[PDB]
């Protein structure tokens, strides 16, 4: 599937003021519904939890998300407004 | 140096997310704590020297059942 | 919606632990961050938040405390 990120509803998140502001929203599904959002770092990593698995997530510099996801998951980025 | 954590929490009944928000910000080396998410059910932490299994040890202990979602490293 | 910042005097042992849990307790409080370099300054926004009780309560139980701004 091609999700259609430019139609989702931004994340509810919090831009905590001692780190800095992160350039990406995220987004994750289960079988093309969306489970939860929120924001991550460009050109930067994270670890979370996708449905039953720990998943190394990587970002680009556009925000783009690779990870390897378990059957039926993923998760997807994309900039936030003005970055 | 400084991470950020997201717990789960379950809304079990009577101020679940309240009672974990003061928990989890209660910990040595917080920073900032904030109720996130689609359906206002996660907890993101951030700061310093936080063991984040012992953080969800606790919250089962004493508030109810949460999971870990989240671990990262926020020194951009 | 409300963002209130209040500065608290936190110059000992787990003053930050106890102040902290005490605003992250209180009703209607989405967030809670400490503010400026030596994080001495309590950021809390929320709905329906009494600043009159929470300055209170964090000067009877952590330390002086001063309200910087109610927005
Ligand atoms: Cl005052």
């Amino acid at each position: 599937r091609a999700i259609d990120l430019s139609r989702e509803r931004d994340p509810n998140f919090f831009d905590h003021p001692g780190i800095p502001v992160p350039e990406c929203f995220w987004f994750m599904f289960k079988n093309n519904v969306r489970q939860d959002a929120g924001t991550c770092y460009s050109s930067w990593k994270m670890d979370m939890k996708v449905g039953p698995n720990w998943v190394h997530i990587k970002s680009d510099d556009n925000c783009n998300l690779s990870g390897d996801f378990p059957p039926g998951w993923i998760v997807l980025g994309k900039k936030r407004p003005g970055f | 140096l400084k991470q950020k954590i997201v717990i789960k929490v379950a809304m079990e009944g009577n101020n679940c997310r309240s009672k974990a928000m003061a928990l989890v910000a209660s910990t040595g080396g917080v920073d900032s704590v904030a109720l996130v998410g689609d359906l206002r059910d996660k907890i993101e932490v951030v700061g310093y020297g936080i063991d984040p299994i012992k953080l969800i040890s606790a919250l089962r202990k004493k508030v109810g059942d949460a999971e870990l979602l989240q671990v990262s490293q926020a020194n951009k």
